């Protein structure tokens, strides 16, 4: 019966994020010499050129982490991350200008990524 | 005196702390704004005394204890923040979870 | 990947089934539903979701389904529900309640709640968001009263007065065309919505009606101007023609009639009965019986709310002071004893809990506290839970039914009574964005931010010289919405249809948004949300005992209240 | 008849070769030249020179070379010189710097500086007079911030925000046409010059450009809205078309790029790099390397200024508080350690002294102090003199070179960066009369009088009930320039050319003077007065060591500053 | 602290009462605003202590006597009114004819 | 109380002087606004005590000495001026060069 003003009494259970969407694990390496931190909702293929990973596996995807959180890569660090699928219309505009339309245009995305030196186009 | 706007405002905090200290001295358990006022004035006076920001982050956690305040007050105060003129100019002090 | 509920609530605010304590009361509200898509919650900051190409759309111009403002992750408490949603504002109005963000990449985005280049963000995670309070019993006596109101979440003041003139110090009245015009001009500088009441007194129509045509929003019948059958009748004939509401403070003295006589003069027409319990005024001792009638929209004023151990002592003396009564004019002592009654005050607590009194109000500066309407509503609800138990209608152990019943008393019900619920009084799409953010620890006590027409008007914020805004002293302060000409676009002057048709705003040079009063005469008790009960209330003339359905309504006064000494410096 | 120099300086202020200590620093400024004719100095009072037929001309009407205002015997400190002159103001603008009085009888009178019937006098003998400060990094969060700024000699606020909304609490952004319109209206009531920045974010041009056409004066790219290559590019394409400046707070997280990527997106276009040292934001750890580039106009924000023994402790915790970081999310600790760096903070002191960082600013209420831009500029200069010695370029033992280098950082350089130096930023003929009088004992600490458009807006003055204005309490107070409609004629709203051409001021009913932003895209580092150095700045990614011309730039933190505990009550 | 408008104002009354108490302590007969300030602050502090409205109506008549104040002061003060937060919320105290 | 504008303002000076006196009591050398506040409040209290303008011109030069204040403070204060209600109405006191 001690009263903490405004306290919560949360229900039981847990919240599943991004439920129903395909998940994919990939390895990613920061080949640069400065830290790179990546937010939950950035189209994954458009992250910093010096992150090395299979760029194709980042198309149409973002990190499967709670909304508003991020994954950190110290210089030289390699680790695995889990991705989820983008939703809505599955279109991306801006950011690094690799997509500017549907995420279904993989060849175009990769071509642009390759030309601009985004590491890991295979 | 050449009082600026912050100097005028901050006189209010000193006053509120003096009020609260009188209330504590006559045996009352202090409430939320009373507790905040006492801790805040302590930080500002400490800056004036020439203490460091790090000293005040530490000391501000020992100015009031739970038995000094009403039920729930400790948990209502997540932190207390104050800016004051140290010997090396204005700095921000944040006392985290001041009352356990 | 799953998140436990404690951590989920810490980050995004509570979700379905989660409960939140209201301040230091024992009232708990429960999230009924949530409009989010888990994992696509909106949030703003470094590395957060509302960033260009991500949760913020980088393609659409403002006109193209983009918001001016998104409140993220709000816990809404409203007559319409207790639920979790994003709230989208555009052109000063609520345009979307749902899920905001970017349809490019997010599932479940409400189609007109796009975060775009044009969009400002307020983080509401962990906050309770309500409509602005609608205070329909305001004496305009001291302009310092406005900030007092804003600080406790009030956004609309309806009433009257010209400052600290005796007429105004007693009555919510701005009398006649000239005083009305003058106070509409003064209103240009008050950072809150306003509607002005004319004097509901006269035996010819024209003197009363000319106030409506001058820009009054309603009328007040007050005993201090003669609450006679004639003044009642004329005022209601005017109101029926003009489509504005009439408030009444009836003949306490029973000089020209008893309650039944006042009801006969009303003749079934719609009326708002002020301070219906009667300590604040009205036919002694039985005025509160008005609240049983279908044509009466009944409100309480706040000093009787709720019944406490100091109430009676305080009120007997307050009345003596107010009326210059003397302790050795036996008629004055008898008058006071007939007016200030524990029997009707205790019953008033229960009548609120039963939904028989529909509204709260202040009586600011005449016999009531400008900044305590919201405060005292919740104190009453907490006392009633303690004394009467969770009501029948509850389930899941929450106090949601009571919370909807009581929030309606100071939001939607006064707005409906006054004919302004098309504009204000609830968090619904198409209404003006008057919104109050509360930290749950301070809920109903001290508002965090008060949004008026989509721009913050008042906030509890700290040192303006500091590196960030949170250092001391944190105090209530007027924000940019009140400054310059923005005060005109963020506030509404409510006026009669006829003054609007006659061009009064242009004649006076009013720059404020102009709101139209309407649909005031075609309503009744049944239209009071969550508080629609009609019943025969019997008040014993000898003992002052109140009975409803043959049962005496009584409860004890309390020695302590929540939302009191834990919070206030004085 | 000769006067000794001590007595001459006491009566008229200092003359050629005389030195004046700046507050309680060890900085001395020396009078370089003097426009007077010795024996014909202007002064005002009983039996003094400015009297009809004498030093005041009794013949000429206002139009006939007569001033509205003469500041007598000012010691000007400006990028243009440190020198003694009378300053003549007419129609709100500086029209003459020279020698005022009456050509009837005085030698050496500048021909358009006649004291006539129309002329008001301010005595500046013994005062230092500077231009009003130009703060280009203002978050509009709490209107109480304006007086804080005025009290430390700031007269122009450029930035963004809508009050204490989270977007505004993080970013200098007023987003979209509607919020822009609303804040231009609010600006009507703020007694200081203003320019508003829109959101520099989007992947299509139209959403960004529509802000410029709505009345924004510039744009802000901030990482919290996605400081991506696309948003950078679109913003600078808009700016190049619209002739407004873009400020940037870059991607600290290096999420879409490292510094080199942001520089590639900029593609040689002009940009103002905010808090270039990076504690306030930007690519970790090397953002400060921006300040070497010819197309970058680099500013510091003020909490790192200068490097002191409490700086790091203060900032590590401030960052944790601001970003809700936790001491046991190792990523949060690493983030903070990557962002708050003694190596780059100490180098920032020296980069200022070398003229490689060109500007100071506040970051008011987001991560900086509204009233300490001028304060901290001088503290930095004093620390650098103590640690680095008088610079090479000095002579006569004065600190004039340093004083011109540092006054430029908060006056002319921000004005040039923003495209407003035609109007404000220096004491020159043809510019708006925004002038700050300082007693030397309070120089850079508390302004004596702040003149806005030729009328005093703010002053340190005493008891309003007293026989004279000097009795206690002497405090900063708004003056007649802020009252009524005079607030419109004494302040400028700076807007884009396109909004001005499109009639936005008339559409919104803006009564303030309207200033045009221009000549923002055709400038570079070379245009920063006294602070025009381009060089390769290397920041070691492992140690954070900063090198310029192969030499590590390092200095110690100081335990005490001047312009601190001698002056402030708190 | 979350100070509202009344809390800010009412700090002034406490301050004025502290001023007046110092004046009384050094032997001065108090004047009209001094007397009002002392009685008003006593009421507000009494509410904070948890006294009842009825207790304070009684006690407020014994805080100052005529020998504490200047000639005419007693007759200038017909009543002193104050609102403060009691344990059961804000209430109005009126002290009638406080100084006989 | 019927406070006028000057009465409200001047309460601030008393408060600032109380603050400064606490600082002095704990051993600090006082700064510019602290020194001004102490001397100003002394003048106003002296008027309240019924001293003459001439007495206060003299006494105000002995309230603080140079060892009470920081380096440079004496030379920053050319004079301190205050108006207060004497027994014969408001008068202006100017203390010239209060701290030698
Ligand atoms: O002003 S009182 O009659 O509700
Ligand atoms: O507001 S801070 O990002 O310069
Ligand atoms: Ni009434
Ligand atoms: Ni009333
Ligand atoms: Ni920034
Ligand atoms: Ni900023």
């Amino acid at each position: 019966n001690y009263i903490v003003p405004g306290e919560y009494r949360v229900a039981e259970g847990e919240i599943e994020i991004n439920a129903g969407r395909e998940k994919t694990t990939i390895r990613v390496s920061n080949t640069g010499d400065r830290p790179i931190q990546v937010g939950s909702h950035i189209h994954f293929v458009e992250v910093n050129k010096e992150l090395l990973f299979d760029r194709a596996e980042g198309i149409g995807r973002r990190l499967n982490i709670p909304s508003g959180t991020a994954a950190r890569f110290e210089p030289g660090e390699e680790m695995e991350v889990e991705l989820t699928e983008l939703g809505g219309n599955r279109e991306v505009f801006g950011i690094s200008d690799l997509t500017n339309g549907s995420v279904d245009n993989k060849e175009l995305i990769l071509q642009r990524a390759k030309e601009l030196g985004y590491k890991g186009v295979e | 005196m050449h009082l600026n706007p912050a100097e005028k405002e901050k006189l209010q905090i000193f006053l509120a702390s003096e009020l609260a200290l009188k209330r504590k001295a006559r045996g009352l358990k202090l409430n939320y704004p009373e507790a905040v006022a006492i801790i805040t004035s302590f930080i500002m006076e400490g800056a004036r005394d020439g203490k460091t920001v790090a000293m005040l982050m530490e000391e501000g956690k020992h100015v009031l204890t739970r038995d000094d305040v009403m039920e729930g007050v400790p948990e209502m105060i997540d932190d207390i923040q104050a800016e004051a003129t140290f010997p090396d100019g204005t700095k921000l002090v944040t006392v985290h979870n001041p009352i356990s | 990947m799953k998140i436990n509920r404690q951590q989920y609530a810490e980050s995004y605010g509570p979700t379905v089934g989660d409960q939140v304590r209201l301040a230091d009361t024992d009232l708990w509200i429960e999230v009924e539903k949530d409009y989010t898509t888990y994992g696509d919650e909106a949030n703003f900051g470094g590395g957060k979701v509302l960033r260009e190409g991500m949760g913020e759309n980088g393609t659409y111009t403002r006109t193209e389904n983009v918001l001016d403002l998104l409140l993220t992750n709000a816990l809404i408490l409203d007559y319409t529900g207790i639920y979790k949603a994003d709230i989208g504002v555009k052109d000063g109005y609520i345009v979307g309640i749902g899920k905001g963000g970017n349809p490019d990449i997010m599932d479940g985005v409400t189609p007109n709640m796009i975060v775009g280049t044009a969009t400002e963000v307020i983080a509401a995670e962990g906050k309770i968001v309500t409509a602005g309070g609608i205070d329909t019993h305001v004496h305009f006596i001291n302009p310092d009263q406005v900030d007092v109101a804003l600080a406790n979440g009030i956004t609309t003041l309806f009433g009257g007065g010209t400052g600290p003139a005796e007429g105004s110090k007693a009555t919510t009245v701005t009398p006649g065309p000239w005083n009305i015009e003058k106070m509409l001009k003064s209103t240009e500088g008050l950072p809150i919505n306003v509607g002005i009441l004319g004097k509901g007194h006269g035996s010819s129509i024209a003197p009363i009606m000319e106030q409506i045509d001058a820009g009054a929003a309603g009328l007040k019948i007050h005993e201090d101007w003669g609450a006679t059958p004639a003044s009642i009748d004329r005022s209601l004939t005017v109101a029926d023609e003009a489509d504005v509401q009439v408030a009444i403070h009836s003949d306490t003295l029973n000089e020209a009639g008893f309650l039944e006589d006042t009801l006969r003069a009303i003749n079934g027409r719609v009326i708002h009965s002020f301070h219906v319990e009667g300590a604040g005024g009205g036919h002694a001792p039985d005025i509160m019986a008005m609240a049983g009638h279908p044509n009466v929209l009944p409100s309480s004023t706040n000093p009787t709310r709720p019944f406490t151990v100091n109430t009676i002592d305080e009120h007997l003396d307050m009345l003596m002071v107010c009326h210059h009564l003397k302790q050795n004019i036996p008629e004055d002592v008898a008058f006071a004893d007939s007016r200030i009654r524990p029997e009707t005050i205790a019953a008033e607590d229960i009548l609120h809990d039963l939904g028989i009194i529909s509204m709260m109000s202040t009586d600011a500066l005449a016999m009531g506290r400008a900044g305590e309407m919201v405060l005292r509503t919740w104190q009453t609800a907490d006392k009633m839970k303690k004394q009467r138990g969770p009501l029948a209608e509850e389930k899941n152990g929450s106090d949601n039914f009571r919370a909807k019943r009581y929030v309606s008393k100071y939001t939607i019900n006064p707005a409906i009574a006054q004919g302004i619920a098309h504009e204000v009084g609830s968090i619904e799409e198409g209404k003006f964005a008057d919104l109050v953010l509360w930290e749950p620890k301070f809920f109903g006590v001290k508002a965090d931010r008060v949004i008026k027409g989509g721009i913050i008007a008042y906030a509890q914020i700290g040192d303006p010289s500091a590196s960030i805004p949170t250092p001391q002293p944190v105090m209530g302060r007027r924000m940019y919405g009140t400054v310059g000409d923005l005060i005109h676009d963020t506030n509404i002057t409510f006026m009669s249809k006829s003054s609007i048709q006659q061009g009064v705003p242009a004649k006076l040079g009013l720059k404020r948004r102009i709101g139209t009063v309407k649909n005031c005469r075609n309503i009744g008790k049944k239209d009071m949300k969550w508080n629609d009960v009609t019943t025969d209330i019997d008040i014993n003339p000898e003992t002052y005992e109140v009975k409803v359905d043959g049962e005496v309504l009584t409860c004890e006064p309390v020695k302590e209240l929540p939302m009191a000494q834990r919070y206030f410096l004085f």
